[PDB]
């Protein structure tokens, strides 16, 4: 039932299906009680095409709630391929650039900053382009600049919770996955007493931002490889957080801007208080 | 979809076997009986047209009452309907012609019509004269194999709903 | 048998108890009868190793395959069939006739692969093996709203351990429970030296 | 499941639509290549045992790290099953081979298997390579067998190959 | 014993339902493969005699060794139940060609194979070498479609042996 | 399950032989007669309804009693065996004939029937003579078909009849 | 035979348990029912008579084609038959009121309906017009629970005809 | 993995039990014996070099033609591999004498293990014939209850490749 092999038998497009059962489907044969294994506590079977809507409708009943539907086909193609960002090209700019040296810059910034998602003509931050380009200001405060403004404002903060924002925070800013449940929550109390603006300055003048980026290069992805007082399992978050080169932020997706790790995952990696 | 290559094939997968003499033999029968059946499909899908006004007006000449107000076969909708009906089962009878079995037939209208028909009015009896008529004037547009294949077909529609 | 010790997979379970529930499944649908090495379902058993399916869902794999189709399907009546079924998938004889008949009207209408289905999707078969056990010889037990008839029957369909259900000898493809279910009439053979 | 009469079918009927003259003498010509085809599927079955077994022998002479401790393809276990794939792999692209279609292989085996064998932490590029080796095999068998008319099979023999490299492409 | 007839005749019985045109249309494989099916049955057994004292040879000159004494191929009972044994090979090959399907061999041959040839200390080898033989001197007793039938059935006791 | 070959080659067999040149051509005879054969089974899958329709009419018709409360046929339940009944029967009628061989109609539906039937209350008699209607009827059927080549096929027919009278035979 | 006394014992007798309250409750409401339904079964008894003429004749009015030759409202035993089965369904109508349940119905009458009607060529249309007519006449034969009753049972009828 | 231990184990965890008199009695038996079977592992753990090219070498002196060109004995890489195949089985006859049942050999070269050798083509006689060998050697290397063990555990390989 768990992870799939194969798609169709006379023909189909199996659906995979996960939920959360009830003693009513699955119990032991024992002497008492009724309960389900444990371990499955959510369950995933795959099914056909036809058979997909008896299904469901049975499991609903007998006290299951579906959790998720998804093809098999698209979930039988792996994991994002990472060499293209296991080790980046770093993208930094120098002390009187030949101009075209400071439009590898800008492009570098959007992509990376804005998480892929485009950026179009009419949506350029202009006036902010102006100063880099005289040295006015250094390619920290385009990482700065971009991050106040409504673009990234309107993509990425709007319209999805807190837990959400900070996680994508940390994609963009740090180019690494949150590594605790600390880190949440330490960060969504300072937005609520200081403001947007002031939560947005502490990924940028922070410690482990300024080690690796200095003040002269582009955020770049350093996830994928082990970095310190990273916890384990901060390595499995980013391939939860970065889904391919193709992939990207998106807030215009169907279902919305939403998460991508689980709660319950940030908890394995510790759970104190404050 | 049930056709000669895929019950051979079903078969073999369900013990787990590649395909062997016997299984060959059988596709063998499928492909050397392409030619009539595809005879078949290509007289039957021409003469669509005709074979469907044909067979519309019969269940009316068969059960007159059909034509009178109040009834289903009165008003533009169901002599439209009926029309179409039976053209989905002409259709599906080039389709198992084309395919090798009755699959295409099992599939998408032997599956289910009895729920459906008893839901909505229908009387298979029309059906029947429909395709008992059909198959009447089949009798000249084919001949030999082509024929027996078209028959083989018309019939198994009629017995799906007797 | 008095009461046939089920055996239950649980998981994180190394081989050694997987290959005893594969052994304690192929024993219990196929009886005593020789199982060819070339005749095991590989792909069903690379399955459950792989912990992909649960137990009874490898068994419903194992009972749709060709070799049992072969040995209890197209060897044996309908009604015989049916009561072999019962013995291997539930572990106990058929109630009343009307269970034969709704069984039967069953695979007349939807055929073999959803009778196969309408045994192990039963709320019977959840509440007694679940997902995990395989199934074991019940019949021998009195439960709660169980027919008294139900232990000879099962004492007529299981010959002991050293009885095949594919014997061609002059009993084992006729109706062993069927002749006796129409009515008032009677108990099981015993083969009768018990 | 489908075959390429069934394909053809199912795509006429989304239109509500009698086979269309074009689909109608591509699949005359199918039935025109139908001998041929019968030889091709039979290549694979008269020597599948060999086609392993050669592919497998090619294999672990590649990757001496399958067959150490540590190593996928160890112990004995692990060897069987698989020798067992191998097996369940090429008869699935031989089924496609009879059909016309590769729905069955994609349906039954692979599209999917992937996320199994990364649970299994049996390594895809290697389960790949294997594939590729029958490819190679099983195409050389197809291609000069015994007693068989001559003539020109390679439409046939590209069509296994897409089967093959399905498999292959899902897998990696 | 599985022939196209009882393949298709299983499973139209296994879904209670009459034999149709995709059963009828593998019968017809069946029977107009018969002629070549045949033809290399008719060969096969005339030449039976032959073929085998051909194939029994053959495995002592791959194996020159069994032939010496303490030996699995020395004296007149070992030399005896080989030649036997081909004899049987051979008679279910012919049974296979003329029954339409693999039956024969898989009921009488295949199934328990292993078993008895590991218990008797029987190296599969001679059996494979034996048939390689047979495969070889079938090139010029036949061909066509004869040939390719021949061919299936010694090919695939072979795939059994391995 | 045996067919007409199938029955030869176990004779065969028995006497440790090649199959002996009478065997052979008795059935390159059965080859010989095959379109016949397929027509004839044809011939009963094509109008399996009516044949069951038209013999029940008929039963019904001589044994009124059958269809009064206390008969074998009432209420709906039991003439719906009773037309159940008829369409297996006449199902192994119709495989045994493409077979040329009785044994999947005498092991699947024959064995053990006789006993059923007693054990149940239900008349053998009149199940005999439902069998009787159903040969005369479907016999009809296989002499009388739509733009069938011209030919003898009395042999097929006496054959046909054969499995309807060993099915009789059996229950009565 | 279901019952609301059958019922609750099977119930029982499939937790292996005595009949506790739940299940004594549940007796006394067929008990407490059973003048309003045995009174519906004593009219429904003495004008069997009527209302079988009454529905036949109805049958023959609706669908007026069914009296003419070469039909199935024609000669003595069609028209025979015809009265007999709308009298099996009064008659089960009234076991179903004096039973406290469906059970005569599903017995007799329901298992098997389709199966029959289909072989038979039989409309369940005709049977349905039958039962709307004797609904009708018995709304003035019966009044309050007795009625109601009268009318469950026919409604379940024309549903299971539906 | 068998040992006494997780056996007994199994069997109290399959009843949803607590390991009793019964299952501890039995675990004294594992315990007991811990000191013969681990002699033996010592034995044989530190003549393995010579256990091994010993029966090795047996191999090629009784199927001779084995080292001929074109045959599985012959070139560096067939005899290194031999040698390794042998050097697994005494690896895992020790594993299984310090375990305590069978489960190394049952979960590592038993399982599997004819499967591999007919694809392979590898004869089980070569390796009975290397495990005779080595029971003749371990004769004088052993004695009492830990040879005992060890043949125990060597006499289970040769049953497991017959
Ligand atoms: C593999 C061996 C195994 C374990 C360990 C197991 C645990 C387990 N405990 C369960 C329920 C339970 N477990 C408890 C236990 C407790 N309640 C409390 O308040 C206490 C804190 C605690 C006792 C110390 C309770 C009350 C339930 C029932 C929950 C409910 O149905 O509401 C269930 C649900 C099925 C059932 O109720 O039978 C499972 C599967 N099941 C197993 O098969
Ligand atoms: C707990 C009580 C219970 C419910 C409610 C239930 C629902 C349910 N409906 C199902 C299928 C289905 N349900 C429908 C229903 C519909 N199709 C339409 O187009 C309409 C909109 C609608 C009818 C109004 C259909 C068509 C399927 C079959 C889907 C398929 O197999 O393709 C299935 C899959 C299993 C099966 O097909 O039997 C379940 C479990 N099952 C249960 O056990
Ligand atoms: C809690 C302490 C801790 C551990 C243990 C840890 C492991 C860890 N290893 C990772 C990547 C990696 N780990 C390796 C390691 C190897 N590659 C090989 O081929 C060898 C077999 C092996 C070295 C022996 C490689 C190559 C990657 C990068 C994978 C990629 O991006 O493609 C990642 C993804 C994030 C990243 O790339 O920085 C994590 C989280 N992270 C942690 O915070
Ligand atoms: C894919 C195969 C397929 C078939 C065979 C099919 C039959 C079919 N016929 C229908 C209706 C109908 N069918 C007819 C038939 C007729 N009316 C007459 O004048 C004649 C008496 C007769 C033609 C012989 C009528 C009148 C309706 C409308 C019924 C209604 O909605 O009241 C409907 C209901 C949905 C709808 O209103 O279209 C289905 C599903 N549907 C399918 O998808
Ligand atoms: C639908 C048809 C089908 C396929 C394709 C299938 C694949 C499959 N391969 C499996 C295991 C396996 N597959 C292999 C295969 C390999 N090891 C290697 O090192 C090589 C790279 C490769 C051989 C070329 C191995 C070694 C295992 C066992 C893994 C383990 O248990 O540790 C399992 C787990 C169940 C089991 O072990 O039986 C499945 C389900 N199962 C199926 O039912
Ligand atoms: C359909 C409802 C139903 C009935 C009535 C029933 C009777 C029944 N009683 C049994 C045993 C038994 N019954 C008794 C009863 C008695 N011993 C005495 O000395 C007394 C005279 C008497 C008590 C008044 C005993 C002692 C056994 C066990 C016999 C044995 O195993 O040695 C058994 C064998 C199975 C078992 O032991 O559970 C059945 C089937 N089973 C049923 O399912
Ligand atoms: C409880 C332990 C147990 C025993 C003892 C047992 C015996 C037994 N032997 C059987 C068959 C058989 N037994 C033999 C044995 C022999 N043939 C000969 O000629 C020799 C005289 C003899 C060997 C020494 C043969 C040939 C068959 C197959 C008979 C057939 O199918 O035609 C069968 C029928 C099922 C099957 O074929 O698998 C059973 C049940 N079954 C068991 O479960
Ligand atoms: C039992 C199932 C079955 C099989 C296997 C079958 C084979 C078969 N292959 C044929 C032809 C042939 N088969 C091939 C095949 C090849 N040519 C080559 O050079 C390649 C090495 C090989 C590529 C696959 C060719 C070229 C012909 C002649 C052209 C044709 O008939 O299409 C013919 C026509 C007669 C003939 O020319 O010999 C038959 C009947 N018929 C059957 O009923
Ligand atoms: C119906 C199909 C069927 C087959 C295929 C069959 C094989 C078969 N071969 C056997 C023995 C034998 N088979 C051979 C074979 C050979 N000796 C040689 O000189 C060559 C190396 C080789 C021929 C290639 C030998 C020597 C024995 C005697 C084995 C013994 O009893 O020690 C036996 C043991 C019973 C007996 O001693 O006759 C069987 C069952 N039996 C069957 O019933
Ligand atoms: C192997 C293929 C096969 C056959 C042949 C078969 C026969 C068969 N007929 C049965 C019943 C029946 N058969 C009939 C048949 C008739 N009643 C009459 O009056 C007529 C004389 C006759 C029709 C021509 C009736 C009425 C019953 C129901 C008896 C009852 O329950 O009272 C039953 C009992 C189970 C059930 O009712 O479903 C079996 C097993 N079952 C099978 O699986
Ligand atoms: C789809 C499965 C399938 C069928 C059904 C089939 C029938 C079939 N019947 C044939 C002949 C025939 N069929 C009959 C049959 C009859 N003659 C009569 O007068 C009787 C009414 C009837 C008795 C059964 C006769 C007489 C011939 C001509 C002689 C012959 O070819 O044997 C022929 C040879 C071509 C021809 O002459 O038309 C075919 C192909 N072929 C197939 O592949
Ligand atoms: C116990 C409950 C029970 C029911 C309900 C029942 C219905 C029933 N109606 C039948 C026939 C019949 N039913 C009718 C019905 C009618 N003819 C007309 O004039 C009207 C249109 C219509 C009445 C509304 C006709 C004409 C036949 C004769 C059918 C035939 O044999 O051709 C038959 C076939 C056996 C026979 O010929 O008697 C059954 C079983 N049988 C039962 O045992
Ligand atoms: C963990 C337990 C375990 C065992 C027992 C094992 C056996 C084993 N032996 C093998 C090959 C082999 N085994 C031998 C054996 C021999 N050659 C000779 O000179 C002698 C005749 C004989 C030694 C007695 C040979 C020659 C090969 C190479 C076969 C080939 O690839 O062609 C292979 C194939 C993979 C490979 O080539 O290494 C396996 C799996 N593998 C395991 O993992």
């Amino acid at each position: 039932m768990n992870v799939l092999t194969t798609s169709s038998q006379r023909g189909g497009k199996l659906f995979k299906v996960t939920m959360t059962l009830s003693p009513a489907l699955s119990h032991h044969p024992w002497p008492s009680l009724d309960t389900y294994e444990p371990s499955q506590n959510s369950y995933s079977v795959v099914v056909p095409l036809d058979r997909l809507l008896a299904e469901m409708t049975y499991i609903k009943n007998k006290g299951g709630r579906v959790l998720d539907i998804s093809p098999a086909d698209l979930e039988a193609l792996g994991p994002p391929d990472i060499s293209s960002v296991a080790i980046p090209l770093k993208v930094e700019l120098w002390a009187k650039a030949d101009v075209s040296d400071v439009q590898a810059a800008i492009v570098a910034a959007y992509k990376q900053i804005f998480g892929n998602t485009y950026v179009l003509e009419s949506e350029r931050l202009t006036s902010a382009e102006s100063l880099l380009r005289n040295g006015s200001i250094s390619v920290r405060e385009f990482v700065r600049l971009l991050a106040k403004s409504e673009l990234y404002k309107e993509r990425f903060f709007f319209c999805t919770s807190n837990n959400r924002f900070t996680e994508l925070n940390f994609k963009h800013f740090l180019g690494r996955a949150p590594y605790n449940q600390s880190e949440i929550a330490a960060h969504l109390d300072r937005y609520q007493t200081f403001g947007y603006d002031a939560e947005i300055d502490s990924y940028i003048d922070s410690d482990e931002y300024i080690q690796a980026f200095g003040e002269n290069v582009v955020p770049y992805y350093r996830g994928f490889k082990s970095q310190s007082g990273q916890t384990v399992e901060s390595f499995n978050r980013m391939f939860k957080l970065y889904r391919g080169d193709a992939g990207s932020d998106t807030n215009l997706n169907l279902q919305g801007q939403k998460r991508r790790v689980d709660p319950k995952n940030l908890l394995r990696s510790g759970r104190g208080i404050v | 979809m049930k056709t000669v290559i895929t019950e051979v094939i079903a078969s073999a997968d369900s013990q787990g076997r590649f395909l062997n003499n016997t299984e060959l033999q059988a596709a063998n029968g499928r492909f050397q009986r392409a030619t009539a059946s595809m005879e078949a499909a290509r007289a039957l899908t021409s003469n669509a047209d005709s074979l469907v006004k044909g067979a519309v007006q019969e269940v009316y000449n068969k059960f007159p009452y059909l034509t009178q107000p109040g009834q289903m076969g009165y008003g533009d909708t169901n002599q439209a309907k009926c029309a179409r009906d039976i053209s989905h089962y002409l259709r599906f009878i080039t389709y198992s012609l084309v395919a090798g079995g009755t699959g295409p037939l099992d599939d998408y209208i032997v599956a289910g019509l009895r729920e459906v028909n008893r839901t909505f009015n229908l009387s298979p009896s029309w059906y029947i004269e429909a395709l008992k008529h059909i198959k009447g004037k089949v009798g000249s547009q084919l001949s030999g194999q082509p024929l027996t294949e078209a028959n083989a077909y018309i019939d198994y529609c009629i017995n799906a709903l007797s | 048998i008095a009461p046939d010790q089920g055996v239950e997979l649980r998981p994180n379970f190394t081989e050694a108890d997987v290959i005893t529930v594969i052994r304690a499944a192929y024993k219990q649908l196929f009886g005593n009868t020789y199982i060819l090495e070339s005749e095991r379902v590989i792909q069903a058993e690379s399955l459950l190793r792989n912990g992909s399916i649960s137990v009874r869902e490898f068994i419903r794999i194992l009972a749709k395959s060709d070799l049992y189709k072969e040995r209890f399907f197209r060897c044996t009546s309908n009604n015989r069939f049916i009561e072999l079924n019962l013995k291997h998938l539930l572990g106990r004889a058929p109630y009343n006739q009307g269970e034969i008949a709704e069984h039967l009207d069953r695979y007349c209408q939807s055929g073999y692969d959803a009778e196969i289905d309408s045994y192990i999707d039963s709320d019977e078969y959840r509440r007694v093996f679940g997902e995990n056990t395989v199934p074991y010889f019940r019949g021998f037990k009195y439960q709660v709203g169980q027919s008294a008839a139900a232990f000879e029957r099962m004492r007529a369909l299981y010959s002991g351990d050293a009885g095949s259900d594919t014997d061609r000898n002059q009993n084992g493809q006729r109706t062993e429970l069927t002749s006796g279910l129409a009515d008032p009439a009677q108990p099981v053979r015993a083969r009768t030296d018990y | 499941m489908q075959d390429a009469f069934t394909k053809a079918i199912v795509a006429a009927d989304l239109r509500g639509s009698f086979l269309s003259e074009q689909e109608l003498n591509q699949l005359t010509n199918l039935v025109k290549e139908s001998n041929k085809r019968l030889d091709a599927v039979n290549a694979i079955t008269g020597n599948a045992a060999e086609i392993i077994s050669d592919a497998a022998h090619k294999l672990f002479a590649e990757q001496t790290d399958l067959i150490r401790p540590g190593g996928n393809a160890y112990p004995n276990r692990r060897m069987a099953a698989c020798l067992r794939d191998m097996e369940i792999i090429l008869r699935y692209v031989s089924y496609a081979l009879l059909a016309g279609d590769a729905s069955v292989l994609e349906d039954r085996c692979l599209n999917g298997l992937k996320e199994t064998y990364v649970a299994l932490g049996t390594p895809t590029r290697s389960v790949a390579r294997a594939v590729q080796l029958m490819k190679e095999t099983a195409i050389g068998y197809v291609n000069s067998p015994s007693g068989v008319t001559r003539g020109d099979c390679s439409a046939l023999v590209n069509e296994a190959a897409t089967y093959f490299d399905k498999a292959a492409a899902s897998i990696a």
